[PDB]
């Protein structure tokens, strides 16, 4: 189970970043619009962080994912997710990391061609 | 100048992004085969 | 300046081929139960 | 089919044009060493230049690939030679030592 949601979102973002005229407005918004969608996909269901050390359930297709200091405790959307449950399935999804590290870089390369 | 540089740099990151998608497709037909037996 | 931009393309580039690699990797472990089934 | 060498060739080959550190020696040999395997992997087995257009066979892991027009497509191949394309721009381009 590879995070294939986040990896789309990912592919959409990067694209319409490097795609981008900077100056023009439309492309901007539809970058604006689509975003957090993807911050959303890298986030800890606990924290509401950006996954700072990525676990994944090697668990189940859900696709919910925490920080390594995110073990154990109390997950965030309610009603909670019914295949997460199970604590145990530790993976450090180094694909997850990877997109992480991506995301950052991509906003840093964005506020660059905002200024 | 390095002005074409970042053109390139582009295109490539384009390019390997386009691999990264197939590659996913990919995957989710070696998922399928597998799972179909 | 668009120096800053150049680099911060090369990083994302390196990423990339990062994740590149774990997909092969991945579909390459695939292939393994493809060819051990079939 | 998979193709296990162009990606691990262009993925070493990118990592030593794009990491490459300018206090190595050894950097721009290296390079120099990778780049016809890599564009050899590439090539067709009819043709002898690079891939015109990829056509490669079902499941095959003898990995050999060829012109459309020398006698199933496949792609992630035809990614990879636009890959090698502009890769060897951005050698031309860029100064390596
Ligand atoms: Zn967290
Ligand atoms: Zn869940
Ligand atoms: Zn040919
Ligand atoms: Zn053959």
């Amino acid at each position: 189970m590879n995070p294939v949601n986040a990896t789309a979102l990912y592919i959409s973002a990067s694209r319409l970043v490097l795609n981008y005229d900077p100056g023009d407005p439309k492309a901007f918004t539809e970058i604006n619009r689509l975003l957090p969608y993807f911050r959303q996909s890298l986030s800890c269901c606990v924290c509401g962080h950006l996954l700072q050390d990525p676990i994944a359930p090697t668990n189940s297709t859900c696709q919910h994912y925490v920080c390594k200091t995110c073990k154990g405790k109390k997950m965030m959307m309610k009603p909670s997710c019914s295949w997460c449950k199970d604590y145990e399935q530790f993976e450090e999804n180094k694909q997850l990391s990877i997109l992480v590290n991506c995301y950052k870089k991509l906003c840093e390369y964005i506020t660059q061609t905002t200024l | 100048g390095a002005s074409s540089q970042a053109a390139c740099l582009k295109q490539i990151l384009l390019l390997q992004l386009d691999l990264i998608e197939q590659q996913q497709q990919q995957l989710q037909a070696k998922e399928k085969e597998i799972e179909e037996l």
